[PDB]
């Protein structure tokens, strides 16, 4: 019915890992016909391991294979930033159909501490003549991935029109994230000065900005 | 030098139809087994249909029998797949697949893949918006200025600097999927705050299911 890969597997720099795949007897169990893909995000997967343990020209000896009853494994020696990525295993089936497992996310962890870089516009002049106010704060740059963004109205919170997207990873390798305070042009030009503020590893970074 | 180009992806209301096709060129099409795979978003790798060389002998997942079907033109190197009866389940990134001479599941190249969205939800273009730089920027060093790209419909939305020649300083933020099912994003470039009245900044907002190509001039103030 499918192929079982642990859905995480967590590594620090340098060490080793290795990548689990499970079917039955008509399929890994039962063939020699074992493929591993690498697969980063919003790119097209890449061929690391063919027929359980070959490996293409150009892949690095970090990455080998190999199978033990109806189970294949990738080993990931020498764990780089790179690495992370999601990998995938498939096997040929006795029904003559073709089955990927359901993959295993990779993280490297022990990359330094890094504290958000917080940008905070104002709606635009032009959405405003459009009967629209939109705040926008962007934040980038930082590690671990978890924040908190409060918006503020010359104090007191803010609750209504916020949505803020989940933290990702950019090509720097730290997260990004951006929230988005929809408002109305009276409500904009009512206040003194609006705010975002966003909480990372008890450090609050805050911004504001006003109708000037 | 191995090349598999698709095209013919969108987006379509449920019970639709699409082709897919896959240019093929750099190796001898016609020696080749060739396949699609799917990947709805965010989601695991899914094989849908193989065809082999000669193009008599077809393969399909259960999930696409009797929908779908694959076929070639060896003459005119591409692959194709007619996708009929279309369910918002289909909904994924198509890759055309190489298989390895020698093998029958192994993919030695993969295409960029072409995204396929099933939705009852009509598209909807962009509307874009200049962010000026802060009142006291050219009263410092750096400058960030950026694109509001907002309420457009399906992912995605690409954006460029001066038609493509700014790459420096650009980031492009993943885009938030509000309450109302449309999307929202910005794009902002990092630039020195004393080329702010020599360097003339424009964003070029490409949303290519609703034909939108938006170039927006972002001044300072």
């Amino acid at each position: 019915s499918a192929l079982t890969q642990p859905a995480s597997v967590s590594g620090s720099p340098g060490q080793s890992i290795t990548i689990s795949c499970t079917g039955t007897s008509s399929d890994v169990g039962g063939y020699n016909y074992v493929s591993w893909y690498q697969q980063h995000p919003g790119k097209a997967p890449k061929l690391m391991i063919y027929d359980v343990s070959n490996r293409p020209s150009g892949v690095s000896n970090r990455f080998s294979g190999s199978k033990s009853g109806n189970t294949a494994s990738l080993t990931i020696s020498g764990l780089q930033a790179e690495d992370e990525a999601d990998y995938y295993c498939s096997s040929y089936t006795s029904s003559s159909t073709r089955v990927f497992g359901t993959g295993t996310k990779v993280t490297v962890l022990g990359q330094p501490k890094a504290n958000p870089t917080v940008t905070l516009f104002p709606p635009s002049s032009e959405e405003l003549q459009a009967n629209k106010a939109t705040l926008v704060c962007l934040i980038s740059d930082f590690y671990p991935g978890a924040v908190t963004v409060a918006w503020k109205a010359d104090g007191s919170p803010v609750k209504a029109g916020v949505e803020t997207t989940k933290p990702s990873k950019q090509s720097n390798n730290k997260y990004a994230a951006s929230s988005y305070l929809s408002l109305t042009p009276e409500q904009w030009k009512s206040h003194r000065s609006y705010s975002c503020q966003v909480t990372h590893e008890g450090s609050t970074v805050e911004k504001t900005v006003a109708p000037t | 030098e191995v090349q598999l180009l698709e095209s013919g992806g969108g987006l379509v209301q449920p019970g639709g139809s699409l082709r897919l096709s896959c240019a093929a060129s750099g190796f001898t099409f016609s020696s080749y087994i060739m396949m699609w795979v799917r990947q709805a978003p965010g989601k695991g790798l899914e094989w849908v249909s193989s065809i082999y060389p000669s193009g008599g002998i077809t393969f399909y997942a259960d999930t696409v029998k009797g929908r779908f079907t694959i076929s070639r033109d060896n003459s005119k190197n591409t692959l194709y797949l007619q996708m009929n009866s279309l369910r918002a389940e289909d909904t994924a990134v198509y890759y055309c697949a190489r298989i390895k001479l020698g093998t029958v599941t192994t993919v030695d190249y993969w295409g960029q893949g072409t995204l396929v969205t099933v939705s009852s939800a009509s598209t909807k273009g962009p509307s874009v918006f200049p962010l000026a730089p802060s009142s006291k920027s050219t009263s410092g060093g750096t400058a960030a200025l950026g694109c509001l790209v907002k309420d457009y419909f399906p992912e995605p939305v690409t954006v460029s600097w001066n038609s493509g020649a700014l790459t420096s300083g650009v980031h492009t933020f993943p885009a938030v999927l509000q309450s109302s099912g449309l999307y929202s994003l910005s794009s902002v470039v990092t630039v020195p705050s004393s080329s702010l009245g020599t360097q003339t900044y424009i964003c070029n907002v490409n949303h290519k299911p609703s034909n939108t190509k938006v170039d927006k001039r972002v001044e300072p103030k």
